[PDB]
């Protein structure tokens, strides 16, 4: 899932 | 052309410079005795460590200093992040293959920057204000008394090829697109931009260190070195997780952890 990951990415 | 590559590398050189606040150069002002700020803070004992966190309780020294390696790990991973977006094609890449490049990408990376900040006596750290040394890490109890040392043995190797700041910028570019991570849905779009790096490597090393044969080959080698550091690393912290009181794993670590070789 990576939630901070996903968040961090899309910015 | 060779002029689209020089692009390329000038591209995310000025991009590696926005995005870590402390390049290779200014390490080696701080450790070398030139620049003319101060001297960091150096920390080689308990008493040191104390003193030198009024300057820059409730637990254990090793705890703390582990703890405080996962604060700069996030935030690295965020620059890293944040380096990655201005590599071109990465963004238009599938977004769940953005996520497992970085994913598997980001410990190889800060272990290769850490090698910056290191000689064979210690390691800065708070961004040049401190120089927590070697033998210091050594002396701390099982297993956290050699998390470093094998981060150390890379770096004294590594930093003999005398790497600069623009040359680094492309080596990270290139670990950060390998195409051989598990679990990448669309590996085609990720070589094609990691194949156009690659030449970019080369020329970037024949250009910058013309007196430097087969510099490209050792510095590939490298590349799998690091895996190895990574491994090791994530098997170390296995049992650390295993084996003491409170875990406490930053959510974001815990993110790129799950699932990982
Ligand atoms: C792959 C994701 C990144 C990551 N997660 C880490 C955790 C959870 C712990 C330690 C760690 N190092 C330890 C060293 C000793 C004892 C316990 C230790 N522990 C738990 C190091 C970790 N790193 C890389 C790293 C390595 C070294 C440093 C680092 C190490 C020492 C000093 C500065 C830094 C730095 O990069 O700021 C920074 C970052």
């Amino acid at each position: 899932r990576h939630k901070i990951l996903h968040r961090l990415l899309q910015e | 052309e060779s002029a689209d590559l020089r692009a390329l590398a000038k591209h995310l050189y000025d991009s590696y410079i926005k995005s870590f606040p402390l390049t290779k150069a200014k390490a080696r002002a701080i450790l070398t005795g030139k620049t003319t700020d101060k001297s960091p803070f150096v920390i080689y004992d308990m008493n040191s460590l104390m003193m030198g966190e009024d300057k820059i309780q409730s637990k254990e020294v090793a705890i703390r200093i582990f703890q405080g390696c996962q604060f700069r790990s996030v935030e690295a991973v965020q620059e890293i992040t944040e380096y990655a977006k201005s590599i071109p094609g990465f963004v238009n890449l599938d977004l769940n293959d953005q996520v497992t490049l970085l994913k598997y990408g980001v410990h190889e990376i800060i272990y290769t920057m850490l090698a910056s900040l290191m000689n064979k006596d210690g390691v800065l750290i708070s961004e040049g204000q401190g120089f927590m040394t070697r033998e210091f890490l050594k002396s701390l109890r099982k297993p956290f008394g050699d998390f470093m040392e094998p981060k150390f043995e890379f770096a004294v190797k590594f930093n003999a090829l005398e790497l600069d700041d623009s040359d680094l910028a492309i080596f990270i570019a290139v670990i950060i697109l390998s195409g051989d991570r598990p679990g990448l849905l669309n590996v085609k779009p990720i070589e094609d931009i990691q194949d156009n790096l690659l030449q970019a490597l080369e020329l970037q090393l024949k250009l910058n260190h013309p007196e430097s044969s087969q510099l490209f080959a050792k510095l590939l080698q490298k590349m799998t070195d690091l895996r190895q550091i990574v491994t090791e690393h994530v098997q170390l912290l296995q049992v650390i997780k295993k084996t003491e009181t409170d875990m406490s794993l930053h959510p974001l670590l815990q993110e790129i952890y799950k699932d990982l070789y």
